[PDB]
């Protein structure tokens, strides 16, 4: 909870002292519902051939 | 990948670096923390032996059994065979109705063992079960051609093994060497693991020696012998 | 290092061993005069960290058993099967799906790939695979060097497209139903068996054999329902399986060991039950009805 | 699509969709000289109007295949499938007599709800179903250290909590609420989410959301409140 | 109909015609039904009507209607009868108000005060069968009375 | 198919309607192995947990979830890294089964 | 449990939870008044624990993932590929190798795939593949359980390699020509068919019939050249095909809808034209020359 | 099972939903003997009154209320005192009949 004055505060990215510890302590950022950007038809067909054709 | 893990003393000191300045030189507190954390780091190192203990070329024991049950070839199989039984032949010789074992035989089984009580010959030597799994990889993929059955036989038996004839529905193989008793007893299980197309019958050369004839790859007067295919009785008593 | 991954499995370091190691570390740090009793400030810390170390051992065992089909469960059980590219059936249990991956006997490890892929088809209620690999026709009627398949359900197109890729060219098929298949223009005619169901009427005369005058045999209905379940299960009698006294006794005693089967009686319905055997051809199967089975206790 | 969130000078992006819009009605407005374009949008609003089904349905059929059936027609109108969690009484029920469907989908959707006491709703073109006393998985924390404004206001059943709009808050989920007042209010921490309100501005009116939740009991069930026949 | 224009700025008109629409749903009317059993006194039938209203987007079934007053075309006993058997098709009609104890007592008023209840159906001969299922030999010129 | 944006956050979560199902995806970076991992929940139920993001394969194939293919791509086949995945040097894509079929047939 | 190895996979534990659990455990040991703040020695111990345990948690996740070919990366990916018989090609990246580990767990040896490969070899102008699967010898002379390959042109060594790569041991090979190629020093006797091309003389008599639109009937030489091209094309009559009225009428009618065929006459150069039943053994093939085709309209 | 919080108050009263029932539990400290007593009301009727809170036993077994079990626990069986019960050195737990059955079967 973090309200207990006898315990440490919760690790969070904002109060971490390093980039590495910020990554380790990142509680998670949750965007809302997302819509993916569509891929143009020729590029999409090319990428799909590259992946799922062999 | 590469080295998954590092020495525990490296991880523990990497964490000790994060101690406060006011404790940087507290040998009792620092050593207490080291005692408590080095044990956890050492406990977790033991996992970095779950990496190549499952390598098919070097696995042993339960790690090889697990690979076998992934590949669908168990260590033991029903057969038409009087498996040797560990025990005493009343010294010189006793009549009895069993055959006895002497501290070095693949047919390790007691009277009370469950696989034995229902005729399941169980492969105990790792160097033979490993070969059987390597061959099973070919049944897996359906690699029934000669160009693959030959590598199946090289792994099971040796460099001198070869595939001889392709009649109508019947294919002959030879180890190319005298077989030891362990290999002879496990032979019925070898023909359950080899990549031979269903509906086609596997044979075996009588003398397990290289076959003779003409052309480039065979054996001549010295070393070769005349062909004679015989039924290994891999699935039947008859 | 006897612990961890060992030829016999993952060997766990006991909690007591963990705690002893921690205490040995603390004796060297503080001296022989240190107090570590289970109720002291230091003893409590040693307990907490020993528990944490043993919990790490637990995770190690979990990670080792996650690669063992006999212990793997769920999506990782599916990922393990993806090595042979097997697939689970709908509603299938972990026990069932692990038996397929392990190929428990199967009596012939070969053609198990075909046996399991067949069972993975949608609609296939029952399936069975047979082989005649000699240079002579067997008594069952299968020509030499032939693969026979018996299947109930599933569309013929899917069944045949599946069987074609498991049965190699040059090996025939024996059956009563023909399916024409085409890949790349080449047409192979796949023959399978769609067993003809012969309704069988069954009447059993049993005796009661209480094991040390204890739990007595169950009621007649409680036995006929069980026998029907056994005969309708996946271990139902196969094609070309004649109905014999042995076949039914081996089921009745197994289900109810406190009962002796005296007289089995069978017939092709609606005809009257009579003396076995009831001969079923290789294309015929016995089909049972929950009413036709009757059991009678005899003095 | 109406995407809302926070874009701090450091940090990153917190922007997500809080309402996906099918335009309802728009109208410009002068105040001085300005032009304010007052939009109203549509939520499943193609399904509330143009979704009509065609169903003969026989006896014996289970009690969920035809939620799939109705969703077929509601999907012709571009609606997605959310989480469906029926009551246990519902999951196991079968049929004696056949099941008319002629007319309007939403109309007899409502009679569905009134007839087996369950909720269904459309949340940004995605349709969810829950029981009256149940909720769906997914929890969200609200504390003076996590975006709490004032009271975790107490109510008969649960709470009504204000906070900074921060996109996850969906109906039919769980919110764990902490403060320095709820403790002396003895009110729990986990609440279902039933009502969601978003009010905000870009310059002055901060992003504010208000969530009404009906408390979950010790039984993992929602405090329904007395339904009056 | 619901939402003529959109999400949540729902017109006061919408959320009022929606109430009217729901209350218009709630009323019962005719529906075809299958006879389950026929009382020995020959006036009440156990009916499993062939309609399910819409439940959980799916078939659920409203239960077998019991002691449904069968209604032959008689006045004072003087009239025509049809032998009602388990499996035939009737048409049901609810009343404006229930008549519990106008049947339990013949003095004529039911329990609380309603309208249009499911528990108020009379079963009637004409109106129940499906057009798919054909009744053969419909005499189309002469008054025909049947016993089969 | 569609491209799914990745934030520059060592742990992030979002939701998208894939084949008209609400799929919630959670990505988190594992520093010890320097790799991204994803958990997937179908409409509130966690169905995939702790899978590694790897380029050039269908990540959802083993599970038969019925939500299409979720795959990662990069120009020269690099592996996804803490820096390289958010920068868009490696792109996360979702492809529908019909689109995959059409490409395979084409 | 909620963390660690679970049916859905590996549920990794957050660092905040790693710290909170140890703080709660210390409260259990020493009471809720124990001081665990960041500055105290116990807070020092808790922070360092949380860190190390999160690291160990992440390494556990990596070890869990490295049992799956679709998630392993490198030498361990090689370990998992060796269960499916793939060796990392020198300099092949993990992406290309992991793609390569996606394979049929079943033989790709269908005769359609054989014939397609035959057609692809240089010099192979014509090819056909036949199979006898039944237990009886067919009328074309192919013994049971055999595959016959007829081919024209192409080098013999490469085609013998091709045939033996696709026909499994235990399946026969019917043909007239013998070939001997060595792989691994293993010379086999590969039997193929090199069809015998015997020239054929053809005479076709047709009746012109004006179409429904008003077309003119085609010229004699156009008829005789359009038939030559079809008969020398990839859809040519194969070996063992008896030049027949059916064959030639079908070709002529399909090419020239506005023309009817009266009769067919067939023979072998120089032998004079006779009835159109040109008999062919399975080894012979019908050959043709442009000038040896004579068509003539019948009034 | 669920843990029930105890405030640092001599007398207190909360309400909890157990087995789909609204239950009002009122705790009060008896100083003369240094103990805690509880009263329990189901749907407004005080069915239990003046019962001592004791560790290690089901306090509701005699009454057959159908709301499961309420019981106190501690690390080493220390009795619940004025200071001990609010501090959580002794804890109050509720478990259902189903959970009790499953645990016994374990």
């Amino acid at each position: 909870d973090g309200t207990d004055k006898n315990k440490s505060s919760n690790p969070s990215k904002d109060k971490a002292a390093d980039a590495k510890t910020a990554d380790k302590a990142n509680s998670g950022v949750n965007a809302g519902d997302k819509g993916g950007t569509t891929v143009a038809a020729p590029r999409a067909q090319s990428l799909l051939k590259g992946v799922f054709g062999g | 990948m590469s080295n998954l893990c590092a020495d525990p003393e490296a991880l523990v000191e990497a964490r000790i670096d994060e101690v406060l300045t006011q404790y940087r030189e507290s040998p009792y507190l620092l050593n207490l923390i080291r005692a408590y954390l080095s044990k956890l780091a050492e406990t977790s190192m033991s996992y970095c032996d779950m990496v190549e203990k499952f390598d098919l070329d070097t696995a042993v024991g339960d790690q090889l059994t697990i690979i076998g049950r992934i590949l669908g070839f168990p260590r033991c199989h029903c057969v038409c065979d009087t498996i040797p039984v560990v025990g005493y032949d009343c010294g010189g010789s006793y009549a009895g109705s069993y055959q006895l074992a002497g501290y070095c035989e693949p047919g390790s089984s007691w009277i009370h063992c469950s696989p034995y009580g229902n005729s399941e010959l169980c492969v105990d030597e790792d160097e033979i079960y490993r070969s059987l799994l390597k061959a099973r990889r070919y049944q897996m993929l359906g690699l029934y051609d000669i160009e693959s059955l030959h590598e199946a036989l090289q792994i099971v038996w040796g460099e001198d093994a070869m595939v001889a004839e392709t009649k109508v529905g019947q294919v002959v193989v030879t180890p190319g060497r005298s077989l030891t008793a362990t290999e002879t007893r496990y032979l019925p299980i070898v023909f359950r693991a080899l990549p031979i197309a269903p509906g086609i019958k596997g044979m075996i050369h009588i003398d397990q020696g290289p076959i003779a004839g003409y052309g480039d790859g065979w054996a001549g007067y010295c070393g070769g012998d005349w062909l004679c295919p015989v039924d290994p009785h891999a699935y039947t008593c008859s | 290092m006897t612990y961890g991954v060992q030829p016999t499995g993952y060997v766990k370091k006991p909690l007591a061993v963990h705690l002893a190691e921690i205490e040995a570390s603390m004796v060297d740090l503080f001296g022989p005069g240190v107090i570590q009793t289970e109720q002291s400030p230091l003893g409590q810390l040693n307990g907490l960290y020993a528990d944490l170390s043993y919990d790490l051992d637990e995770r190690g065992e979990d990670l080792y058993q996650s690669f063992d089909p006999e212990q793997a469960e769920g999506s990782r059980l599916d990922i393990l099967a993806r090595y042979r590219l097997l697939s689970r059936r709908a509603g299938e249990s972990d026990e069932s799906f692990r038996r397929a991956i392990t190929n428990v006997d199967r009596a012939r490890i070969d053609l198990s790939d075909l046996s399991t892929a067949l069972s993975a088809i949608n609609g296939v209620s029952w399936s069975r695979v047979y082989v005649n690999e000699d240079a002579t026709t067997d008594a069952d009627g299968i020509p030499p060097n032939t693969v026979s398949v018996a299947v109930i359900g599933g569309d013929d197109d899917e069944v045949a497209q599946l069987v074609r890729r498991y049965v190699v060219p040059g090996v025939g098929m024996y059956g009563n139903t023909t399916i024409e298949t085409t890949i790349g223009g080449f047409c192979r005619r796949i023959r399978v068996i769609r067993p003809v169901l012969i309704p069988t009427s069954v009447e059993i005369d049993v005796q009661s054999r209480p094991l040390k005058n204890g739990c007595p045999p169950p009621s007649v209905n409680a036995m006929a329902a069980g026998l029907y379940t056994e005969l309708t299960g996946p271990d139902r009698p196969g094609n070309g399986e004649d109905g014999t006294v042995y076949l039914f006794r081996k089921i009745m005693e197994r289900l109810y060991p406190n009962v002796e089967v005296v007289d089995v009686r069978l017939s092709q319905a609606p005809a009257a039950p009579t003396t076995p055997p009831l001969v079923m051809s290789f294309f015929q199967m016995m089909s049972f009805n929950a009413d036709d089975i009757l059991v009678e206790i005899v003095p | 699509m109406l995407e809302v969130g926070y874009t701090p000078p450091g940090g990153g992006n917190n922007i997500g969709i809080i309402a996906k819009g099918k335009i309802r009605d728009y109208q410009h407005d002068r105040e001085g000289g300005d032009i304010i374009s007052t939009v109203s949008c549509g939520d499943g609003d193609k399904a509330y109007r143009r979704a009509t089904i065609s169903k003969t349905i026989p006896k014996g059929t289970p009690l969920t295949e035809v939620v799939d059936e109705i969703h077929k027609e509601m999907k012709k109108e571009g609606i997605a499938k959310g989480e469906w969690s029926f009551p246990d009484k519902v999951k196991n029920t079968q049929l004696k007599r056949p099941y008319s469907m002629c007319g309007s989908c939403t109309r007899e959707l409502d009679t569905l709800g009134r007839s087996h006491g369950f909720y269904w709703n459309i949340q940004n073109e995605t349709m969810e179903i829950i029981p009256g006393n149940g909720h769906l998985p997914g929890s969200l924390l609200i504390t003076p250290d996590t975006g709490l404004i004032g009271t975790p206001t107490i109510t008969d059943n649960g709470i009504k909590v204000k906070a900074l709009i921060n996109p996850e808050a969906r109906p039919n989920r769980m919110m764990k609420v902490k403060s320095q007042v709820l403790k002396m209010n003895r009110k729990g921490e986990d609440y279902r989410i039933s009502e969601v309100s978003f009010n905000g501005d870009n310059q002055e009116g901060d992003w504010i959301m208000t969530l009404t939740g009906e408390a979950i009991g010790g039984d993992k069930k929602v405090d329904e409140g007395k339904k009056a026949k | 109909m619901t939402g003529y224009l959109g999400k949540t700025t729902n017109q006061d008109r919408d959320v009022v015609s929606a109430v009217a629409q729901s209350e218009r749903e709630s009323v019962w009317g005719e529906m075809p039904g299958r006879v389950v059993s026929v009382s020995a006194d020959g006036r009440t039938v156990t009916v499993q009507p062939l309609y399910k209203p819409k439940f959980n987007g799916v078939p659920t079934d409203m239960p077998v209607l019991q002691e449904v007053p069968l209604r032959q075309a008689l006045m004072g006993g003087v009239g025509v009868t049809v032998p009602v058997k388990p499996g035939q098709n009737v048409t049901l009609r609810p009343q404006m108000r229930s008549m519990d104890n106008y049947h339990v007592e013949g003095d004529g008023s039911a329990s609380d005060s309603r309208s249009f209840s499911l528990s108020d159906m009379e079963a009637h001969i004409a109106g129940g069968e499906s057009l798919k299922d054909v009744i053969p030999n419909l005499d189309s010129e002469n008054v025909h009375v049947r016993a089969n | 198919m569609i491209e799914l944006e990745v934030l520059d956050e060592s742990k992030q979560k979002f939701s998208v309607i894939l084949n008209d199902r609400r799929v919630t995806i959670e990505l988190w970076y594992n520093t010890t192995n320097d790799r991204w991992s994803f958990s997937l929940a179908l409409d509130g139920d966690n169905v995939v947990t702790g899978r590694r993001l790897v380029t050039g394969v269908d990540l959802l194939a083993p599970f038969g979830l019925g939500i299409g293919a979720l795959f990662l791509l990069s120009e020269n086949g690099e592996p996804p890294t803490r820096a390289n995945l958010p920068l868009g040097l490696v792109k996360l894509y979702h492809a529908t089964q019909e689109e995959i079929d059409a490409a395979i047939s084409a």
